[PDB]
């Protein structure tokens, strides 16, 4: 034993190494100070994260330290910047606890991003390894289990916000909510910071809303749910609120993961596939996590968290809506979230080959400043399996409520007929919208009051 | 006035556009299959099968000659078709051919 | 009513507005886009917070929107930048659930971040109004209490920490923790990412931990303790580790806030409120939040949060060690901290008049890379209420364990024993440190051998 | 026999005591709203809603135009008038105009 | 607790208490309030109407709920058990609840109007 | 060997700081106590007190005369001062002056 401090360089700098099968990896796009060199800022980056620390201890004889010690394989500039570099890493598995997502974050992302030895630093990618995904739970039901369950085949299912967010009485929100079921939707949503307030307590709300779902349900003959909010200050509260929404007979709820906390959300994902009722996840405060390009993380990474930790529906921007997303990574990603065997592509922002062993896939969301003019682009860069929801273009028919939703329906039906008979989408979208609100006034109005909106403005992650 | 889930906001569909369902059926690999119902309930799954799906369908004609014969014989009854796929394991494809 | 898109600008723009003692206030510091007039961007930061929408809906006017719409009061531009202004924004308490933070959160910092006319964004201070802080629950023991119970004044009390990362089983972590608490100190604490491994399981650790503390204890006549963590995927395994944490009689344990979330830890200061044991509380995945100074969240709002949420612990930076931290900001909510009162001084970070009402301190924590060396300045800047933990302080000594850890408290005392006389620290800390080492020869080893350890370091965060 | 809720128990109020009603509503700045329905259970809460309430009030015959033409399209269900209140959120009366 | 015993004071009475913001902000306040209630009533434009029981004591189970039928099926909202009305000999509080609910329930069938009972 | 708190691992404090010690007990307004004790268990919290804390404090000497009473007439005992504050309610300074 000889106490003193070390060069990190001398010992966490392995080219030579391979992956296995077995350990996890990781991908950071780093930047930093001048003056420093690359390689010894990527053994800093793969040393603190695992056993590393500034002066050597006499402890650490005692325990076999090669076979769990981080390793850094992998340091390569990119094209079109200066002093930044990808640096890969890799992990064994005795590092991590089985079935648990907060271990891992604590471990990768605890400390390392906080060094004074690097200007910049961004998490891009994460590869699970089969022998540890095997632990999760996965999601509650998945998407198949859900199609089945709430019998709608061939089309992307619709949705619908209540606005305004806040100041509405509970016999209010039950109207609103009843007026854009009985249109033609399939879900109606609470706003995410809708809990409890003084104007508007949480039972009386959850009370008039089954009133309304069970009343839309018989007059039309259409399965027709709504999401619950359940964000809650404390486990018990949140199990509380749970246990309310099942008895009534209510088939979805929703909770805002990230917000929470992972804990939280874990264990309300297995009392959901304890009992049986559908799981919707929010994706709040992820702007101010994944916006800037040089620090943060990126989103994808929290999708292979969430998609472990538990749940069917999962917000996944809009492209060209309100909020930022790029269709190349918008893309890229969504396949990461649904498929099962995904190949390396660079040009789709994934890095690593990751299988999911049968887990069931999370279904993508699209909401936020849409209206028809949308739909047939939307159509085209989701697919079939997907949730859309229409904040402003249901309540803001100037008819009403029941118009829009009647809109909004005839719109996506005639999308997904035109592409169903095979004509193409893309150059042909406002003939068909044309053709459709030909016959259905509504569709008519729709098309004529939303054609001059358009959102169109830079992307800062390029 | 009643819906009967998806196409359920048209005018009644044309024989060329079921026709053009059906290739659009047999185009990427799912198979057809005939239901036909007295009531239609919305907290009921399972519905009476036709026979046997049609693994071997070669033209739509086949699908419509079906279709027609389950017309013939169960007239006042509600008749539809699905489309179902051997590899994700999930039906995909479900409309109402034939109202009341 | 009138459907259509309608500006900002016109509606969340009133400079004649007046700030009330129930109001709550937030601070934004922005940078927008080119082209864009920096008052209709502030007022899109107010209204897309509270009930925003890119169009007006029929629902709007069924309910008093002047009451609950957020107000944005005041913009101006900072000196020595160009394109990036304050923005002072306020909202009526009617808007926010009582006693929970994370309606807070989502309500305050949920969808403005990723906002399209917004080239950069971050929240600088939060203005709490005594009757909502007079809703939580606050700290469950505080600074007074904590003190009486573990019957120790005078000092700032002392920790360490045990090293490696992993690699130890039960019975030498044990060996390690009962050699260092010996010596002289105080506190020791697990790590981490130390939850549950195939190598080492919780009940084996618990155990020995306690069987070492109770000998210790029982040895040399100190109440002594040890942090045991409980960050747990589920509520209900957290809440088997803190009972059984209790059955042993251990007087403290630890948790991690911001990834585990806020609902766990706020069950968890109740619980521990409703038993009796000290709660310490780790700010891991904070350097992601708060490194950059355009986008993120600052540290001191999150301070403010955990406040509210409960804990007795806080790390907060060590200014002259390995991890960020400017002298500066780090008083300046350190301050916010502990105190009751505490004045608007913009020179120190802190932006507005905030009085907790009688609510109880929380002990800043200081940690990572320090030795002996760095004892008189540091106990300069935290003052005598202050708990400093020695990461390589103690088990790095050339001679073991014990004497490290006499040296560390040798040397802590007397700087206290210097400052106490009416001798200057910073003036004289070489000469007292010597004639310190000068009887002691641990004292002597540890300060002729980490004399030559220096970290100056540019600060990223101006 | 089955009652209706509020204002059930007189002889049919005629259409001046009706315009004065509204004449009231409109006083303290309540908004009218028109409501039809089929059934009148008991347990039933929400009705159909009839275009959106008028805002642009002017005269209590704008009103009974608009009830006339409700009876015209509807007049096979009961129809009933509510109204509104902007700053206490809550509705104020409601009453029964139009019996099967 | 103490002041009104106090030898110095002849006479002394408390005439109002103000109560700050942040104090009342702890409370839990009513359960429901008057614009829930009236929602969940479905009862608008009108006073609410009430009647107790007579005499004060002395009726059995089958009494006291028929009256309650009768006086609520003529058009009334509310009726109520009297104050000290909880457990005698003469008549438990199973009994009474049971008899009081099913009354309720054939009256509400009967009429068309919610109807209930303290 | 078994030590007693803060300021226990230094060789035996002299007597001009422990009047420093005292001066500076009284510069901030922390005003002194004098206990004594038999046992020096670590979960005991209380101990004795002498007559009351001196509000009338003017000198360190004073503070020392009884010290030095304080061993005169119960010196087989532990002997500490500590030291109190008014204002946050809660004591700051303690340390054992006399050792058996």
């Amino acid at each position: 034993y000889k106490a003193g401090v070390k060069d990190y360089k001398l010992t966490y700098y392995t080219p030579d190494y391979t992956p296995k099968d077995t350990d996890l990896l990781a991908a950071f796009r780093f930047s930093p100070q001048p003056g420093v060199p690359a390689d010894e800022a990527g053994a800093a980056i793969a040393a603190e994260s695992s056993t590393g620390t500034w002066t050597t201890v006499w402890t650490d004889l005692l325990t076999d330290m090669d076979r769990y010690k981080g390793k850094c394989y992998h340091i390569e500039p990119v094209q079109g910047e200066e002093n930044s570099y990808f640096a890969f890493i890799a992990y064994p598995l005795d590092l991590f606890e089985e079935g648990s997502v907060t271990n891992i974050l604590t471990s990768i992302v605890g400390n390392v991003f906080g060094f004074k030895a690097i200007r910049s630093l961004r998490l891009e990618d994460i590869r699970f390894p089969v022998a540890l995904v095997k632990t999760f739970q996965g999601p509650p039901h998945g998407i198949q289990v859900e199609r089945d369950l709430l019998n709608k085949y061939g089309r992307p299912m619709l949705g619908c916000t209540i606005k305004p967010k806040l100041g509405l009485s509970a016999k209010n929100y039950g109207r609103a909510v009843y007026e854009c079921l009985r249109g033609g939707l399939d879900f109606t949503k609470d706003d995410e910071n809708i809990n409890s307030q003084p104007f508007q307590r949480w039972r009386d709300r959850f009370l008039f809303v089954a009133d309304a779902i069970h009343k839309s349900q018989a007059e039309t003959g259409e399965i027709k749910g709504h999401y619950l909010n359940v964000t809650a200050p404390t486990c018990e509260e949140m199990m509380k609120r749970a246990e309310f929404a099942k008895e009534l007979g209510m088939p979805i709820i929703m909770h805002d993961f990230l917000t929470a906390g992972f804990t939280a959300n874990t264990t309300l994902a297995k009392w959901c596939r304890d009992n049986g009722v559908l799981l919707h996840i929010h994706r709040a405060m992820h702007a101010v996590i994944d916006r800037q390009r040089n620090h943060g993380i990126h989103f994808r990474v929290l999708a292979k968290c969430l998609r472990l930790s538990g749940g069917d529906h999962l917000h996944s921007g809009t492209v060209v809506g309100k909020l930022e997303g790029d269709k190349a990574s918008t893309l890229g990603f969504v396949d990461l979230m649904r498929e099962d065997h995904i190949e390396a592509d660079r040009s789709r922002g994934v890095f690593f080959t990751q299988d999911w062993a049968s887990m069931p896939g999370v279904l993508p969301v699209a909401s936020g400043g849409i209206h028809v003019w949308h739909m047939p682009a939307l159509v085209e860069i989701f697919g079939d399996d997907s949730v859309l929801q229409f904040g402003g273009g249901t309540l803001g028919h100037p008819w009403g409520n029941a118009p829009g939703a009647t809109a909004n329906r005839v719109a996506l039906e005639a999308c997904v007929q035109a592409r169903n008979e095979g004509r193409d989408l893309y150059r042909e979208g406002g003939d068909i919208l044309r053709e459709a609100g030909k016959w259905s006034p509504e569709l008519a109005a729709a098309l004529d009051l939303w054609k001059e909106i358009k959102f169109e403005f830079e992307t800062m992650d390029k | 006035e009643r819906r009967f889930e998806t196409f359920s906001y048209l005018p009644p569909l044309s024989d060329r556009q079921i026709a053009a369902q059906i290739e659009y059926m047999i185009e990427q690999g799912f198979h057809p299959l005939i239901e036909f119902n007295e009531h239609s309930n919305p907290e009921e799954f399972y519905w009476t099968m036709w026979k046997l799906p049609l693994f071997d369908c070669k033209s739509p004609q086949q699908v419509l000659d079906e279709v027609r014969e389950c017309r013939s014989e169960y007239g006042d009854c509600y008749i539809r078709v699905a489309g179902f796929d051997n590899i994700k394991q999930c039906q995909t494809v479900s409309f109402i051919v034939h109202r009341p």
